[PDB]
């Protein structure tokens, strides 16, 4: 009735306070994560250059 | 161009009659004249309905 509750009373706040600072590293880890894949595609003017050869030109 | 009917491809600004005078030989000439007709003569484009596929 009185002891153990008093002791939690007094962990609440630094339970807290860990707890928040934990779901703020998983969301820096969610936004770390992110990379933007720029991709390269075959260039249309070999694709131009080998058609122009095909014609025997 | 194509509205035009001018041809799909593009064409070099070049005076044939210059280069026929410039060069010796015909041959090169008239071979430098077959290609670049051809090439005016022919659409470079590709269906992009089908490349988007």
């Amino acid at each position: 009735d009185i002891m153990v509750p008093s002791f939690v009373y007094n962990k609440l706040p630094v339970i807290h306070f860990l707890q928040e600072k934990r779901a703020e590293q998983k969301l820096r880890r969610v936004l770390d994560e992110t990379y933007t894949e720029w991709t390269e595609e075959l260039d249309q003017a070999h694709v131009t250059d080998a058609i122009t050869r095909s014609l025997n030109i | 161009r194509e509205e035009e009917g001018l041809p799909g491809g593009p064409v070099p600004r070049i005076n044939w009659p210059q280069e026929y005078s410039s060069f010796i030989d015909r041959e090169p000439v008239v071979a430098k004249r077959i290609r670049y007709d051809t090439l005016a003569s022919t659409t470079l484009e590709r269906d992009e309905k089908q490349i988007e596929s």
